[PDB]
C-alpha cells in the first residue's frame, strides 16, 4: 500500500509501469502479473485516490456568484447537468462549462466555476 | 353476389351468418368513425391555430397528469368491451352445430376443384363426382363474366344445411365464398368441418385466397341454389 | 489489512477444495464403477443379434425419404451407414 | 402541382404502350353481361337487378368501356 | 504528470482488424458452398473443405489477437469485464431461447399425433425399437454429472491457489468429456432409426445435434483454457474465462438434464 | 499515400460514427431496389389481362416475393434499428463508444453477401416463389427445382443471425456505459425504446433461425418435419413463423415511436407530456406484444376456446398506444409549434396515418370479422397503411432531423417540403382505392382479377408513378445537401426566448441543449466524452 | 521460466498494430490473402456457371 | 402538486423586489410568463422598478409587449395600460405602437 | 396403503416437477445465507443438488415402476 | 492527432461538374437492375 504509493509516485513515463512477475509452478498474482492499463487502474484504486473523475455533482448549495459549485474538469469542456435544487426541482438540462468562466442555470441560477488539474500542452 | 364497378360497400348476399357479420361490422364502424374523426379535427385545430407566429409564449410548466390519464385509461376500454361483447355472442352462437342433413367434399389438387356427394350412396352404387374447371377466355358465352365462371358448376339446394367437408391433397388451398361469409383453409391430411345454408335461389361467386403456385388465381368457385325438384332432377340425371 | 481477508478467503478455497475432493473421490467413484458395471452386463446380456427383419408388414411407408439424393457416395448412403443395424 | 401533373402526364404517356386489353372491355359485351345476370336474380335487392336501377351496375364507363373498333 | 498522459476513459480502443471483413467473405463462401453441395454439383468437395480452413484460420486468428490485447495492453478493468460477463450471460440466455424452439416442436410432434401414426406417439413397430431408460446413456449421464463434480473440485481448488488439484481436475474432466464423445458416437452408430424415419427420430437427431456441437465448443474452451494455463497467463483475479466457461458447463448440464428427462423417459 | 488512410478510415475502423453512414448507404441501395420492383409490380395489375407480360405468374410471384423480403429486411430494420442507435445511443447514454467495437464492425458487412446472395437466388431459373412468408409444401422439392429458395433461406437465417449479433452489443453498452448519475429510470425515451427492440429482437430471433433450419432441411434430408404424410403438421410452421412475424413490426416501429417523441420536444420547445406513464406503457405493449400470435391463423379452424383466447387479447393492444397518442396530443397544443420545419411535418403527419392504420388494425382483430377479410387487399391495405406510414415516416423524420449531426451540411427547405407533400399525397392515394377494393371481397396476390374492379387499380396507378418522382426528388435533394457545404452551428435547434436580449443570449446562454448530441460540434469528434458528465445524483 | 514479463517488454517497444505486433504475423496473412482472392476469383465462375443452367461435361 | 396560483404572484413579487442582474431579471421574468397568470398591477410595477434599477431599457418596452401578446382581448390591455400611464410617463416609457 | 402409492406412481412427472421445485426453492433459501458465497456459487450449488436428487428419484422412480400387475 | 473535422464525411469527392454524370449513371443503373432482372426470366420465352 504505501509502498505501492512511493511506486507510483516515483513513475516517469508510461513504459515503466511494469509488473514484477510470478513464481514458476505456482499460480501468479495480480499483484506482481499485471500490466498495461489494468496495472494503472489497481494501483490508482489501492492509493486512495481515483484513476479518472466519476463523482456525480451534488444538488444542494444553490449556486451564487462568489461561490460557485467546483466541477473536476480534465478538460477545458466539461459537459455537465443542473437539476438544481434537491432532486425534482426542475427538468434535467446540459451545460458546458468553458475555461474558467461561468455557467448559469435558467431555471434555479447556479454558477458552476471551473478549474483544471493539468497542462494546457 | 358479384363485384360492381366503382363499389364501395360490400355486396348484397344471402346467409344467416353473413347478415350478422354486416351488422356487425356496420355497429364497429360506427364506433371508429366517431373516434378517426375526432383525432383527426384535435390534430387539424391543435396546430391550425397554434402556430410560432400567433403563440410565441409556450407553457411549458404543466407536465402532470392528475385526473386526464385514468380517463384515457378508462374510456376507450369502455369502448373495447362495448365492440367486444357483440362479437362474442355472435361467436358464440357460431359455434354451435345445427342438426345435420347432409355433406360436401370440396377437395382439389392443383388449379381445378372436384366436389363429391357421397350421402346418396344406395344400390345404384354410382355416386356421384365431378370437376368445376376455369373456362378459357375464347369460348366464353356471349354475355359471360370474365375470370368468374366454371363448366361444372355446383348444385346445392336452398333452405337446406350442409356441412360442407373441406379437404386437400396438395399445396394448401382456401375454400371462400363472400356473399356466404364462410371460409376455411384447405389444409392437406387434415379436414376442416364447415356449415352452410342458403336462403335464396341464386348464382354465388368466390374462389380460393390463399396463394398456391403461378396459377393460383386460375380456380373460381361458384354455387348456385335450386328448389327441391330442381335438386331431384340434377341427382336422377347423373 | 489485506493479510487477513486473503487468509480467510484461501482457508475457505482451500477447506472447499478438500471437501470436492472427497466427493469426487468418496461418491462420484462407486456410482461409475456401479453405472459401468451394470451397463455391461445390459451390453452383454442380448448379444444374440438376429438384427435382419423382413415381410412382416415391412417399410410401413414413412422409412427412408428419397426426394433428393444423399451427397455422399451414389445416393443410397448415409454417413453412419451400417450394414447390421441398417437394412432396407 | 408541378410534379403532380408531371405523374400524370408521364402515367399516361408511359399507358399506351401495353398489351391489348381482353376482348370482353367493350361496351356490347357489358351490356349483354348486365342484362345477363340480371335473369338469374344475381343480386336483385340493391344492385344488378334493382326495382328502378338507373344506375350502371357492371359498367365502369370511361375510356375503361369503349366502343367496337 | 501521470494522468496527463493517460486517457480520461478506461474502455478499449481498437482499429486496423481485417478480420471481421475477411470473416463475413469467408462465411459467404462456406454458405455458397454448402449450398451447391447440398444439390450435389461437381468440384463440391474441396470447395467447402478449403472454406473451412478459411474460416478456421480467420476466427483462430481473430481469437489469438483478442487474447493479445486483453494479455499485454491490460485493457480488462472491471467494467470492461462485468460487461463481458453480462454479455455471455445473454449469449447463454439467447441459446436458451432458441433451444425452446426445438423443445416446443418434439412437444407439438408429440402431444398431438396425426392419425397414421396409430393414436400413439411411440410408432406402431417402431416403438419396441425405441430406446431403453436404463442403458449406455445413462451411464453417460452419471459420467456428466461426475465431471461436472470434478469440475467444481478444480474451479475451488484454484481459488484456493492450486495448480496441481485444479490441474488434475481438468485433465480428468477432458478426459471424461472425450470418453463421453466416444460413447455418444457409439450410440449415433447403434441408432435403431434415422433422422428421415419418422418425426420422433428427426426430432430425436436435431436434439441430439446442437447438444452436441455445444458440448464440442466447451471442449475446445475448455482444452483452449488449460493451454493458457499451462503458458503461464492466467492470474489470480485475470480469470473472466475460467467462470465463463464454468458457467456455460453448468447451463449445458442443465439442459442436457432436461433433455433426458423429456427424450428418454417420456417417449419410452 | 492516402490510399491506406482511406481504407483504414473506411474499411478497417471500427468507429461507430464511420458505420452508421454505411447503414444508411445500405438501406438507401436496398430500397431504390426494392421501390422499382413496387413500382413493376403495381404497373402489373393496372388493367386485367396479362400486361407488359406473357402471363407469367411464377415472375410475378418472384416479383412480390423479392420485393416483401428486401423491403422488409434490407431496407427498414438495418436502416433505422441499428443504423440510428450506434450511432446516438453512446451520444445519450455518456460513453465515448461501444461495448464491442469489432462485433459492431462485423454485423455490418455480413449484409452485402447477403444482398449479392438473394439477387443470386432471385436470378435462378425459377426464383422463390412462396412469397415473404414461405410454406413447406410449395417450397417442397416437388414444386421448385433447383438453387432458388435454398439461398432465400439462407440470406434469412444469416440476416437474422447477423441482427441479432448486432443487438448483443448494444445492450451491454446501454446497460453498463451509464453515465454518472444517470439512473436507468432516468433514461431518455429513444434509448429505452431502442432496448425494448433489442431485447425483444433476440428474444424471438433463435425461434426463427431454429425453425427455418429445420424447414429447409426437408429439402435436402427428406425429413418427414412437416410433411402430410410424414406425420408434420404445417399449422406447427405457422405457428413458428408468427411467434416472430407478430412481434416483429412492434420491433421495428418502436424506433419511430422513439424519434417522434424526441422530434415532437425541441421543435416545439416544451417538455414530452408524462414521460414516466408514457414508458410504462410502452414497456406493456413490449410486454404485451408476444403472448398474441395466432391473430394470422384465424381462418386455419382451430379451437373455438383457443380463438376467444387469442381474440380478445388482441383488442388490449391497442389501449396503450392510444393513452401515447393522447400524450403527444396534448404535449402539442399549449407550447408553440413551428409547423413549417420538414421533422415537424413529417411528425405531425406521422400521427394520423398511424392511428388510422391502427383503427384498420383493430377493424380485423376478431374471428368473426377476419373471415370477411382474411388474405384480401384489406389486410394488405391495413398492414401497408401502417408500416409505410409509421417506419418509412420515422426514418425520413430522423434524418431531416439528424443529418447536420452526421455530416454537417444544410439541406433545402424548399425542396424537402415539396418532396413531403409528393409523397404524402402520393401515399395517401395509392393505399386508399386498396380499401374497397378489400372491401369488395376480392383476394390478394393475384395478377388478374375479375373486371369489376379496375377503376380503383387505376386510381392506384398514378399515385405510384407519383411516389417515383417522390423518390427523384429525395435523391436530387439528398445530392445537393451532400454538395452545398452549408455550414451548421452547434445546435442548430436552440432559439432565444421571449425575454433573451440579443448580446445577452449570444454570450451567455449558447451550448445548451436538451440532449448531448447538440451540445458537441456537427461533426462529432473521433474521441468524444474524454471524461464522463457527472449530473445531480 | 516465466518469460512473459521479458517478452511483453520487447514487445511494447513497437508502433504496430496489435495484429501485426508479434514477429512474423505477416508471412501467414499475404499467402492467405492470395488464396482468399483465388478464392473469390473461382466463387464468380462458380455462381456463374450456377446462374446458367448447365453443367460442364 | 406545488405552488398554487396566487402564491407564486406574491413569490415573484417579492423576488423581483430585490434583483441587480440583468440575466436573474430575465430569468424570473421568463419563468412568471409560463402559469397563464398575467401579473398584478403590484407585479409589474415592481418589474419595471427593477429594470429602471439594473439600467436596461428595451426590457421595460418588452414587458408591454409581451402582457399584450399573453392577455385574451383589447379591453384588458386598454384597461391595464390606463391604470399604468402614469408610471410610463414618469419613467419615459415609450409604447411599441407609438414607438414607430 | 395399497392405495397412496398407485397415485404416487400413476402421476410421475407432476409430483417429480412439484419436488424439483421443493428442492430448487429450500436449496436457494438455504445457500444465499452465507458471505463468501456469490449468487452464482450458490445457484451452482442448489443446481448440483437438484441433479443428485433427480438422479436418485429417477432410479428410484424406475426401481418401483416394475409393480404393474 | 487532434484533427478538427471540416465537416465533410461523404465516403467520395464530389464537384459540380465531372461527378454529376457518375453519380447520376450509378442511381439510374440501380434504378435500372430490376429490368434486366425481369428480361432475364423471359429471355429463351
Ligand atoms: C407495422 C406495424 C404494425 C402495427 C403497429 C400493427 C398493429 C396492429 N395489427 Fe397488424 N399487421 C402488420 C403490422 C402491424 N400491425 C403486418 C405486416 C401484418 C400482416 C402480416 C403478414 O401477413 O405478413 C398485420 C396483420 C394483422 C392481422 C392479420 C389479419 C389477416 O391477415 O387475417 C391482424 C389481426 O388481428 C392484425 C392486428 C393488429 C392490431 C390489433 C394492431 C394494434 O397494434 C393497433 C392498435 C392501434 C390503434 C387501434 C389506434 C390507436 C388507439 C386508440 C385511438 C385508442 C382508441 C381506439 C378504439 C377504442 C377504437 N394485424
Ligand atoms: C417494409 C415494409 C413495406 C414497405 C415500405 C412497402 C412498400 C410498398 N409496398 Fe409492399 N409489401 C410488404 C411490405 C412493404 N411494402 C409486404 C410484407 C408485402 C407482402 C409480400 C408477400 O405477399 O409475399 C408487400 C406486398 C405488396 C403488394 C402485393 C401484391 C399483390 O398482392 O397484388 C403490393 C402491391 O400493391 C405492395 C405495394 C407497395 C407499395 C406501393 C409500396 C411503397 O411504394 C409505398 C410508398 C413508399 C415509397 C415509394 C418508398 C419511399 C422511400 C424513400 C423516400 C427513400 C428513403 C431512403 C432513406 C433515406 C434510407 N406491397
Ligand atoms: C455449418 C453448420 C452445419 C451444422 C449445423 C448443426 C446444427 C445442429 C442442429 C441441426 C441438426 C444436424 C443433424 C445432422 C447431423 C448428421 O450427421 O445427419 C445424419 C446424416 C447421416 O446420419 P445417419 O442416417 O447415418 O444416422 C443413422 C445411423 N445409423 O449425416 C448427414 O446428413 C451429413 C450432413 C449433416 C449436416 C452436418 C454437417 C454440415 C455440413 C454442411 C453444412 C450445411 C450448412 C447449411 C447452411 C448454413
Ligand atoms: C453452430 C453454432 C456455433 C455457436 C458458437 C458460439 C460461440 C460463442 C461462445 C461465446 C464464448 C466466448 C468466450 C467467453 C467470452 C469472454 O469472456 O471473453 C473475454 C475473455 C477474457 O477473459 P480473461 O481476461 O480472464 O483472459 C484474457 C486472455 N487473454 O476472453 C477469454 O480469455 C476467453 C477464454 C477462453 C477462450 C480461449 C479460446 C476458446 C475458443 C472457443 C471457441 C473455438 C471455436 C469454436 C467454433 C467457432
Ligand atoms: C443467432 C444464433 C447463433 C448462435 C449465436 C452465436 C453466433 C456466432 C458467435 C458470435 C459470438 C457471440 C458473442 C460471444 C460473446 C462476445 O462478445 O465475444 C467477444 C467478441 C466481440 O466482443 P469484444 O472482443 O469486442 O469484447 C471486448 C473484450 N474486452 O466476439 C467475437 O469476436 C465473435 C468472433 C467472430 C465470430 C463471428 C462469426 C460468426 C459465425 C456464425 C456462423 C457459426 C454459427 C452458425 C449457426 C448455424
Ligand atoms: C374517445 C374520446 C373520449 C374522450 C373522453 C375524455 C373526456 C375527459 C378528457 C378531458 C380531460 C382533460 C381536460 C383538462 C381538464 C383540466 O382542467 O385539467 C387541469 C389542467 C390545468 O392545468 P394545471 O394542471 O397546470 O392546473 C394546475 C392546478 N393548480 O389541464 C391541463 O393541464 C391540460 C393539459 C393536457 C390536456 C390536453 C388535452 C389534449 C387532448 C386530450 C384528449 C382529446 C380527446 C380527442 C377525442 C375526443
Ligand atoms: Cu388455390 Cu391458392
Ligand atoms: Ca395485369
Ligand atoms: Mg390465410
Ligand atoms: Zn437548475
Amino acid at each position: 500500500v504505501k509502498a505501492a504509493a512511493q511506486e507510483l509516485a516515483n513513475a516517469k513515463e508510461p513504459s515503466d509501469l511494469i509488473g514484477p512477475g510470478g513464481r514458476d509452478g505456482e499460480v501468479p498474482t495480480d499483484l506482481e502479473q499485471a500490466t498495461g492499463l489494468e496495472r494503472y487502474e489497481l494501483l490508482s484504486e489501492l492509493s486512495g485516490r481515483d484513476a479518472f473523475d466519476m463523482k456525480p455533482l451534488d444538488a444542494s448549495r444553490k449556486g451564487t456568484l462568489t461561490d460557485p459549485i467546483m466541477v473536476t474538469s480534465l478538460d477545458p469542456y466539461r459537459h455537465i447537468g443542473c437539476t438544481g435544487s434537491p432532486s425534482g426541482s426542475h427538468n434535467l438540462i446540459w451545460m458546458t462549462v468553458y475555461k474558467d468562466k461561468l455557467r448559469r442555470c435558467p431555471e434555479c441560477g447556479s454558477v458552476y466555476k471551473l478549474k483544471f488539474m493539468g497542462d494546457p500542452n | 353476389d358479384a363485384p360492381s364497378s366503382w363499389a364501395l360497400y360490400f355486396q348484397d348476399g344471402a346467409s344467416p351468418s353473413y347478415l350478422g357479420v354486416t351488422h356487425l361490422n356496420d355497429y364497429l364502424m360506427f364506433y371508429l368513425t366517431f373516434i378517426f374523426i375526432g383525432v383527426i379535427y384535435a390534430i387539424c385545430k391543435a396546430v391550425i391555430e397554434y402556430n410560432y407566429n400567433s403563440h410565441p409564449i409556450a407553457a411549458k410548466y404543466t407536465t402532470h397528469g392528475s385526473i386526464v390519464e385514468f380517463i384515457w385509461t378508462l374510456i376507450p376500454a369502455l369502448i373495447l368491451i362495448l365492440v367486444a361483447l357483440p362479437s362474442f355472442k355472435l361467436l358464440y352462437l357460431l359455434d354451435e352445430v345445427q342438426k345435420p342433413s347432409m355433406t360436401v367434399k370440396a377437395i382439389g389438387r392443383q388449379w381445378f376443384w372436384t366436389y363429391e356427394l357421397n350421402d346418396f350412396v344406395t344400390n345404384e352404387n354410382e355416386p356421384v363426382s365431378f370437376d368445376s374447371y376455369m373456362v378459357p377466355e375464347e369460348d366464353l358465352e356471349e354475355g359471360s363474366l370474365r375470370q368468374l365462371e366454371v363448366d361444372n358448376r355446383l348444385v346445392l339446394p336452398i333452405d337446406t344445411r350442409i356441412r360442407l367437408i373441406l379437404t386437400s391433397g396438395d399445396v394448401i388451398h382456401s375454400w371462400a365464398v363472400p356473399s356466404l361469409g364462410i371460409k376455411c383453409d384447405c389444409i392437406p391430411g387434415r379436414l376442416n368441418q364447415v356449415s352452410l345454408s342458403i336462403d335464396r335461389e341464386g348464382l354465388f361467386y368466390g374462389q380460393c385466397s390463399e396463394l398456391c403456385g403461378v396459377l393460383h388465381s386460375s380456380m373460381p368457385i361458384v354455387v348456385q341454389g335450386v328448389s327441391l325438384e330442381d335438386f331431384l332432377a340434377w341427382l336422377e340425371e347423373n | 489489512n489485506w493479510l487477513e481477508e486473503v487468509q480467510a478467503e484461501e482457508e475457505h478455497a482451500k477447506r472447499s477444495s478438500e471437501f470436492w475432493k472427497k466427493v469426487t473421490y468418496y461418491i462420484g467413484g462407486p456410482a461409475l464403477i456401479l453405472a459401468s458395471a451394470n451397463a455391461y452386463y445390459i451390453y452383454c446380456k442380448h448379444q444374440e443379434h438376429a438384427k435382419h427383419v423382413e415381410d412382416t408388414d415391412p417399410g410401413y411407408s414413412f422409412e427412408n425419404l428419397r426426394f433428393k439424393k444423399y451427397p455422399w457416395g451414389d445416393g443410397s448412403k448415409t454417413l453412419f451407414w451400417n450394414d447390421k443395424v441398417n437394412h432396407l | 402541382v408541378a410534379g403532380l401533373t408531371i405523374g400524370v402526364v408521364l402515367f399516361g404517356l408511359i399507358r399506351t404502350q401495353a398489351a391489348p386489353s381482353p376482348r370482353t372491355m367493350t361496351r356490347e359485351w357489358q351490356e349483354k353481361s348486365n342484362e345477363y345476370m340480371k335473369e338469374n336474380k344475381i343480386n336483385p335487392i340493391s344492385g344488378e337487378a334493382s326495382e328502378g336501377f338507373k344506375g350502371r351496375g357492371q359498367i365502369s364507363g370511361g375510356i375503361f368501356s369503349p366502343s367496337e373498333k | 504528470n501521470l494522468s496527463t498522459k493517460f486517457q480520461g476513459h478506461p474502455y478499449h480502443i481498437v482499429s486496423a482488424s481485417p478480420w471481421p471483413f475477411f470473416l463475413s467473405v469467408v462465411l459467404f463462401f462456406n454458405c455458397l458452398a454448402a449450398t451447391l453441395y447440398l444439390h450435389g454439383y461437381k468440384h463440391s468437395s474441396v470447395f467447402f473443405g478449403i472454406s473451412f480452413l478459411g474460416l478456421l484460420a480467420t476466427m483462430y486468428l481473430w481469437f489469438r489477437d483478442m487474447s493479445t490485447e486483453a494479455n499485454i495492453h491490460g485493457a480488462h478493468t472491471k467494467a470492461v469485464t462485468k460487461g463481458l460477463k453480462i454479455g455471455f450471460m445473454l449469449f447463454l440466455i439467447s441459446e436458451t431461447f432458441l433451444f425452446a424452439s426445438i423443445f416446443w416442436a418434439f412437444f407439438h410432434s408429440s402431444l398431438s399425433p396425426t392419425f397414421e401414426l396409430g393414436a400413439v406417439w411411440p410408432p406402431v413397430g417402431i416403438a419396441d425399437k425405441t430406446i431403453d431408460p436404463l442403458e449406455v446413456p445413462l451411464l453417460n449421464t452419471v459420467i456428466l454429472l461426475t465431471s461436472g463434480a470434478s469440475l467444481t473440485y478444480a474451479h475451488y481448488s484454484l481459488i484456493a491457489r492450486n495448480r496441481e488439484n485444479a490441474l488434475k481436475g481438468l485433465y480428468m474432466t477432458i478426459a471424461l468429456s472425450f470418453l463421453f464423445l466416444g460413447g455418444q458416437a457409439y450410440e449415433y452408430w447403434n441408432a435403431p432409426f434415422t433422422i428421415s424415419d419418422s418425426v420422433y427420430g428427426a426430432s430425436f437427431y436435431f436434439a441430439t445435434g446442437l447438444h452436441g456441437i455445444h458440448i464440442i465448443v466447451g471442449t475446445i474452451l475448455l482444452l483452449a483454457a488449460t493451454y493458457n494455463i499451462y503458458t503461464y497467463h492466467l492470474t489470480n483475479t485475470h480469470h473472466n474465462g475460467f467462470e465463463c466457461g464454468i458457467y456455460y458447463w453448468h447451463f449445458c448440464d442443465v439442459v442436457w438434464l432436461f433433455l433426458y428427462l423429456t427424450i428418454y423417459i417420456w417417449g419410452s | 499515400n492516402s490510399w491506406w488512410t482511406y481504407v483504414n478510415r473506411w474499411i478497417f475502423s471500427t468507429n461507430a460514427k464511420d458505420i452508421a453512414i454505411l447503414y444508411l448507404l445500405f438501406g438507401l441501395v436496398s430500397g431504390i431496389i426494392g421501390s422499382v420492383f413496387s413500382f413493376i409490380i403495381r404497373m402489373e395489375l393496372s388493367a386485367p389481362g396479362s400486361q407488359f407480360l406473357s402471363g407469367n405468374g411464377q415472375l410475378y410471384n418472384v416479383a412480390i416475393s423479392a420485393h416483401g423480403i428486401l423491403m422488409i429486411f434490407f431496407f427498414i430494420i438495418p436502416a433505422l434499428f441499428g443504423a440510428f442507435g450506434n450511432y446516438l445511443v453512446p451520444l445519450m447514454i455518456g460513453a465515448p463508444d461501444v461495448a464491442y467495437p469489432r462485433v459492431n464492425n462485423f454485423t455490418f458487412w455480413l449484409l452485402p453477401p447477403a444482398l449479392m446472395l438473394l439477387l443470386i437466388s432471385a436470378l435462378t431459373e425459377e426464383g422463390p416463389g412462396g412469397g415473404w412468408t414461405v410454406y413447406p409444401p410449395l417450397s417442397s422439392i416437388t414444386s421448385h427445382s433447383g438453387p432458388a429458395i435454398d439461398l432465400a433461406i439462407l440470406s434469412l437465417q444469416l440476416t437474422g443471425i447477423s441482427s441479432t449479433l448486432g443487438s448483443v452489443n448494444l445492450i451491454a453498452t446501454m446497460i453498463n456505459m451509464r453515465a454518472p448519475g444517470l439512473s436507468l429510470y432516468q433514461m431518455p425515451l429513444f434509448a429505452w425504446a431502442i432496448m425494448i427492440t433489442s431485447i425483444l429482437l433476440l428474444l424471438t430471433l433463435p425461434v426463427l433461425a431454429g425453425g427455418l433450419f429445420m424447414l429447409f432441411s426437408d429439402r435436402n434430408l427428406n425429413t418427414s418435419f412437416y410433411a402430410p404424410e410424414g406425420g408434420g403438421d404445417p399449422v406447427l410452421y405457422q405457428h413458428l413463423f408468427w411467434f416472430f412475424g407478430h412481434p416483429e413490426v412492434y420491433i421495428l416501429i418502436m424506433p419511430a415511436f422513439g424519434v417522434v417523441s424526441h422530434i415532437i420536444p425541441s421543435l416545439a420547445h416544451k417538455p414530452i407530456f408524462g414521460k414516466e406513464g408514457m414508458l410504462w406503457a410502452m414497456l406493456s405493449i413490449a410486454l404485451l406484444g408476444l403472448m398474441v400470435w395466432s391473430h394470422h391463423l384465424f381462418t386455419v379452424g382451430l379451437d373455438v376456446d383457443t380463438r376467444a383466447y387469442f381474440s380478445a387479447a388482441t383488442m388490449v393492444i391497442a389501449i396503450p398506444t392510444g393513452i401515447k397518442i393522447f400524450s403527444w396530443l396534448a404535449t402539442l397544443t399549449g407550447g408553440a409549434i413551428q409547423w413549417s420545419r420538414v421533422p415537424m411535418l413529417y411528425a405531425i403527419g406521422f400521427l394520423i396515418l398511424f392511428t388510422i392504420g391502427g383503427l384498420t388494425g383493430v377493424i380485423l382483430s376478431n374471428s368473426v370479422l377476419d373471415i370477411a377479410f382474411h388474405d384480401t387487399y384489406f389486410v394488405v391495405a391495413h398492414f401497408h397503411y401502417v408500416l409505410s406510414m409509421g417506419a418509412l415516416f420515422g426514418l425520413c423524420g430522423a434524418y431531416y432531423y439528424w443529418s447536420p449531426k452526421m455530416f454537417g451540411l444544410m439541406y433545402n427547405e424548399t425542396l424537402a417540403s415539396i418532396q413531403f407533400w409528393i409523397l404524402f399525397i402520393g401515399v395517401n392515394i395509392v393505399f386508399g382505392p386498396q380499401h374497397f377494393l378489400g372491401l369488395n371481397g376480392m383476394p390478394r396476390r393475384i395478377p388478374d382479377y375479375p373486371e369489376a374492379f379496375v377503376g380503383w387499380n387505376f386510381v392506384s396507378s398514378i399515385g405510384s408513378v407519383i411516389s417515383i418522382l417522390s423518390l427523384f426528388l429525395f435523391m436530387y435533394v439528398m445530392y445537393d445537401q451532400f454538395t452545398s457545404n452549408r455550414v451548421v452551428k452547434t445546435n442548430p435547434y436552440l432559439i432565444p426566448s421571449y425575454f433573451d436580449d440579443n448580446v445577452i443570449f449570444v454570450n451567455e446562454k449558447l451550448g445548451v441543449a436538451q440532449s448531448i448530441e447538440w451540445l458537441l460540434h456537427s461533426p462529432v469528434h473521433e474521441h468524444a466524452f474524454n471524461t464522463l458528465p457527472t449530473k445531480s445524483i | 521460466k516465466n518469460t512473459i514479463v521479458q517478452q511483453q517488454r520487447f514487445l511494447q517497444s513497437i508502433h504496430k498494430p496489435t495484429y501485426l505486433q508479434r514477429p512474423g504475423s505477416f508471412a501467414l496473412v499475404y499467402p492467405y490473402y492470395a488464396v482468399m482472392a483465388g478464392l473469390g476469383l473461382y466463387s464468380l465462375y462458380a455462381s456463374g456457371r450456377v446462374i446458367f443452367g448447365k453443367k460442364d461435361a | 402538486h406545488g405552488v398554487s396560483l396566487e402564491e407564486i404572484n406574491t413569490k415573484y413579487n417579492d423576488f423581483f423586489s430585490n434583483v441587480q442582474d440583468q440575466f436573474e431579471l430575465q430569468r424570473g421574468l421568463n419563468n412568471c410568463f409560463a402559469y397563464d397568470i398575467v401579473p398584478s398591477s403590484d407585479v409589474i410595477e415592481q418589474a419595471l422598478r427593477a429594470a429602471r434599477r439594473v439600467n436596461d431599457f428595451p426590457t421595460a418596452v418588452r414587458i408591454f409587449e409581451g402582457i399584450k401578446v399573453k392577455l385574451p382581448t383589447k379591453e384588458q390591455y386598454q384597461a391595464y395600460v390606463k391604470e399604468l400611464k402614469p408610471v410610463c410617463n414618469e419613467l419615459g416609457i415609450v409604447l411599441k405602437e407609438d414607438l414607430f | 396403503n395399497q392405495r397412496a402409492l398407485y397415485y404416487f406412481n400413476e402421476h410421475k412427472w407432476p409430483i417429480i416437477l412439484g419436488t424439483w421445485a421443493s428442492t430448487m426453492g429450500l436449496s436457494l433459501y438455504a445457500a444465499s445465507r452465507n458471505r463468501y458465497d456469490t449468487a452464482p456459487q450458490k445457484l451452482i450449488q442448489a443446481r448440483m443438488y437438484a441433479q443428485g436428487v433427480t438422479v436418485v428419484v429417477l432410479l428410484g422412480s424406475v426401481y418401483l415402476s416394475t409393480l404393474a400387475n | 492527432s487532434a484533427p478538427k473535422p471540416g465537416s465533410t464525411i461523404p465516403f467520395y469527392i464530389n464537384k459540380k461538374p465531372l461527378p454529376t454524370l457518375l453519380y447520376f449513371g450509378t442511381f439510374g443503373v440501380i434504378f435500372s437492375i430490376p429490368f434486366i432482372v425481369v428480361k432475364y426470366h423471359n429471355r429463351n420465352l
